[PDB]
RNA sequence: CUGGGGCGGUCGCCUCCUAAAAGGUAACGGAGGCGCCCAAAGGUUCCCUCAGAAUGGUUGGAAAUCAUUCGCAGAGUGUAAAGGCACAAGGGAGCUUGACUGCGAGACCUACAAGUCGAGCAGGGACGAAAGUCGGGCUUAGUGAUCCGGUGGUUCCGCAUGG
RNA sequence: UCCUAAGGUAGCGAAAUUCCUUGUCGGGUAAGUUCCGACCCGCACGAAAGGCGCAACGAUCUGGGCACUGUCUCAACGAGAGACUCGGUGAAAUUAUAGUACCUGUGAAGAUGCAGGUUACCCGCGACAGGACGGAAAGACCCCGUGGAGCUUUACUGCAGCC
RNA sequence: UAGGCCCAGGCGACUGUUUAGCAAAAACACAGGUCUCUGCGAAGCCGUAAGGCGAAGUAUAGGGGCUGACGCCUGCCCGGU
RNA sequence: AACAGUGGUAGGAGAGCGUUCUAAGGGCUGUGAAGCCAGACCGGAAGGACUGGUGGAGCGCUUAGAAGUGAGAAUGCCGGUAUGAGUAGCGAAAGAGGGGUGAGAAUCCCCUCCACCGAAUGCCUAAGGUUUCCUGAGGAAGGCUCGUCCGCUCAGGGUUAGU
RNA sequence: UAUCCUUGGGAGUCAGACUGCGAGUGAUAAGAUCCGUAGUCGAAAGGGAAACAGCCCAGACCGCCAGCUAAGGUCCCAAAGU
RNA sequence: GUGGGUAGGGGUGAAAUGCCAAUCGAACCUGGAGAUAGCUGGUUCUCUCCGAAAUAGCUUUAGGGCUAGCCUCAAGGUAAG
RNA sequence: ACCGAUAGUGAACCAGUACCGUGAGGGAAAGGUGAAAAGCACCCCGGAAGGGGAGUGAAAGAGAUCCUGAAACCGUGUGCCUACAAGUAGUCAGAGCCCGUUAACGGGUGAUGGCGUGCCUUUUGUAGAAUGAACCGGCGAGUUACGAUCUCGUGCAAGGUUAAGCAGAAGAUGCGGAGCCGCAGCGAAAGCGAGUCUGAAUAGGGCGCAUGAGUACGUGGUCGUAGACCCGAAACCAGGUGAU
RNA sequence: CAUAGGAUAUGAGAAGGCAGACCCGGGGAACUGAAACAUCUAAGUACCCGGAGGAAGAGAAAGCAAAUGCGAUUCCCUGAG
């Protein structure tokens, strides 16, 4: 014999959209490719990067990529040409 | 076949429609006429037995890739626009059958 | 006897020149109030069958 | 599907934790959503703080409304959650409909099909003096293949030719 | 007092029904979870799925008593038919090779075979069957196959037939 | 070499029959009860017609269902099917 | 020549061995082939010869081509044989003795008694059996044993209707 | 140090195990189960752990009656210091 | 006892799903038929060459399958790893 | 470039028989003396059966299920070993004794020592107490037919190549250009074409070509349709034979 | 009246079987394939029944086809998968 237990009620999960860094620091990055995916603007676009409508990061120009800071506790993507 | 998953030939739409009245025009790159000399006859009966066209599929259109240097008596069914001027560029006649 | 052509896969794939396969895009038959404008310009073009599934059904339509 | 099946519970999506400071990873492992809603709750233009507390006070009381300080935040973010946000994304007013058609070099993701991201280009716009923004809504959910017949427009074919 | 189309009457009742249970109360016995007699908090008896009571009946079925008994304490002996023995004839299931000890310990978790020890001259014969997961039957139970065949009805589409 | 008997108890009334070759009864059958179909080319059946079963029969007859001799009995509900 | 590597299942890749048959050349065989039987030979391997003994008519090499292409496992098919092992069984039942036959007899033929059934283990006769009935020879097998015997094997012979 | 990518022919595999660290499920029970990253085994013989897939060493072209070390050992089985 | 009758998706049944030639929850025999079997057993001659995986996604799938992951063979661009 | 008696017709032979079944049906087994029956007179043993001689024949071991005659298995003899040893039965050390072959670091036994648990299938895992086989011998499983595709290879190459048929021993070849593939695509299409659709756009992108090689055939590697790798279901359906 | 019928006579008049092969009409499935099953496939085949011929059956246009037109059918190869 066995006492039948049920009542799961929690057995679901979403599938994660793949966030995190995409193009590395100092990488030669062409125009219009993505750098970083984020829910909520954690890393602001800085020089030569715009904020997407789905608030990701996309490079306006070609060249290399750096990450400086916005001073207190805030980050930034800086992209420079050659 | 994919084991029960919907196979690829169905989850794609149908964008096919075939008419009866199609015409495979004979394809000449205009450069096989450089095998001939200038001033010769250009008829679709001649292009068959010279090995130029292996099959007259009811229509001989002349394309325009390449160039000519030979004045030719060209008569054929249809002509592309650059081919009509390229035969005249060699001075050849451009009769339309 | 000689091979058939897998007929449903012949009415949906114009064989391109230089050894590739064209197809249409899916999700484009009937339901349109819930997909935005931006997908609709992306899904009236054509595309190519990818390198994975090309290995499966290249036998079905090797008769043009 | 199943810690033997039975019944019971669940089946796809979205968010968090497990997850091992990149991404992903399962369990009938822990917590809650969704099958929308909005004609302004969008577009720009310009405008400006919030939550409580403390007082002072008719009815007024613990708690309506008025000031009044102290308040970078405890609130508010059409809605779950995480991530942000007091230079607005929070809050008002005006004018308007870009909730634009044709696109899109380039990438992220991915077995496939799908799904994402966008500079810029054109035609026409809206708002503003202009620069400039606007290809729906604070991002991520709000729904589904083809076959199928209905529906409006079609320099497309139409079986001898004309329809 | 709500609810029903209507709320079990007669006769039976811990029952071939009764779970808790071996219900309690009495006879049967020194002792009686079964059996009979009555009790009704009938889980779930009930009127032609029939209810109750019934003399005669049964290789039915439960319970009790006499008669007589190897059924038993507790075995004994005798006859014969196989058994063993001496000629006659002479199979079979099964069967990897096989000079096949038993203790622990380990291991696809329960040894004849390997490791550690322990004991054991070679070869038959009459008996016992603890073991070789001893043989006979590719498990009858159990779950899967997208197996299958009988059955079923308000599953689905059909058909015969009567309308 | 031809009965073992007595006390009660349910279940089946009874003699009968089946699980050839596990299961003889507490099951089936049974007389009787009983509601209903069916006016004679009956109904029901065999089965797409015939033909001649039912029946050289005719509601005191013949199919069908439900129970089980006899005795005492068979109450309530027409809403759903 | 130098340097390096060489365990391998599923799995891919490359080289070769060998049988049957054919194809051109060549040869080798009644002075003994194929096969078979033995060994201590050689080639890295599948392997290949070389004497010796059997056998009494065909068959190798070299290079090619075609394949029903090579066994050790299918609860495999089909024969041959072991295993158990001279081990189980020897199909209900009273004979023992004396003569006779004969190579041989517990059984066969005689006589003697004792045996057993006798509402049948006895006489007639359907169903069926088809030569078994009869006499005369025969013992290789057929009798669950021998066997001179018979329902067996041989050559003869045997059924008569008016009812 | 040489291994990557592209194109194309051909696959098999989609039941896995265990030891340590990082978690869940559990009872901070399993030689349990679900994974992370790392091993071995699977497909890997040899030596030790008495014997033992999964731990500790180490990879087997093949021959010798030679040499040195690792894990573990050195009274005697059972090679090496009482 | 004898002589006939009823045939398999049928017969027959005082009913068991029993009997229908030692067969029966649909007899028996050759036929379609070498049915189908995502299942189990079997798959023979040798060396050399390198050589894996048991996870992800989806699936009336969950012991099956296809695509991608990891291996070998060939051809390249080549030094990118 | 078919089989050679388990193959090939089930049947090389009294075979659709013998047998199994009332039945429709099922359905075997079994060829070889020599060149010539010349097939054993004659003598012994026993009742023979059966030999041993003799004689026949080149062979008689060739003599009656009659060529060759293996292995299982049953043996008869003898070389070496064994009745204090446990022993997947071997290996590798290893004396003694027995030996003299395809003449070479020999042959056969081995008292004793050390390491040592069969093969196969299926498994995360097997000596397995999981299956499989009594062994012995034979048969018995990835084949062709057609088309696809790729590599290797052949001949011609911006041209490759014929099907059916006629003639010709089935053939080889000759005739046969009807077609298909390729040399140009993109668009569903009309239509256009080195460009082409979408577009309003000489914009931009999609696929094209600019850096051309194919095709006829052949060995292979797979694949499609074919029993398609073998062995095996239970089951459905048709046509019939049977209430001894 | 006349017919049914009856009688009588002429009739190498028919019926029956085997190539288990072939074709032509009439009736007609099913496992399996679709990864399950019904339309569908399987295939109008398996088998059954009538016909005949040594061939059968179609056959001299109420046809193709769209050019400066062919000329009764059948079969092959292509078209073409």
């Amino acid at each position: 014999s066995k006492k039948g237990v049920g009542s799961t009620k929690n057995g679901r999960d979403s599938e994660a959209k793949r966030l995190g860094a995409k193009r590395a620091d100092g990488q030669f990055v062409t125009g219009g490719s993505i750098l970083y995916r984020q829910r909520g603007t954690k890393i602001y676009p800085g020089e030569n990067v715009g904020r997407g409508g789905d608030d990701t990061l996309f490079a306006k120009i070609d060249g290399t990529v750096k990450f400086e800071r916005f001073g207190r506790d805030r980050k930034k993507v800086s992209v420079y040409p050659v | 076949f994919e084991g029960g998953q919907m196979p690829l030939f169905q989850r794609l739409p149908k964008r096919g429609f075939t008419n009866i009245n199609r015409k495979e025009y004979a394809v000449v790159n205009l450069d096989k006429l450089n095998g001939f000399a200038e001033g010769t006859e250009v008829t679709p009966e001649l292009l068959l037995e010279t090995g130029v066209i292996s099959k007259l599929n009811a229509g001989v259109k002349i394309l325009g890739n390449g160039k000519l240097e030979k004045k030719l008596t060209v008569k054929a069914n249809k002509f592309s626009a650059s081919a009509k001027e390229a035969v005249e560029a060699a001075g050849g006649t451009a009769e339309v059958i | 006897p000689k091979m058939k052509t897998h007929r449903g896969s012949a009415k949906r794939f114009k064989k391109t020149g230089s050894g590739k396969l064209k197809r249409s895009h899916a999700y484009t038959s009937h339901l349109f109030a819930n997909k935005s404008q931006k997908q609709k310009r992306k899904l009236r073009k054509s595309a190519v069958v990818s390198a994975g599934d090309f290995k499966r059904i290249k036998q079905m339509l090797a008769n043009i």
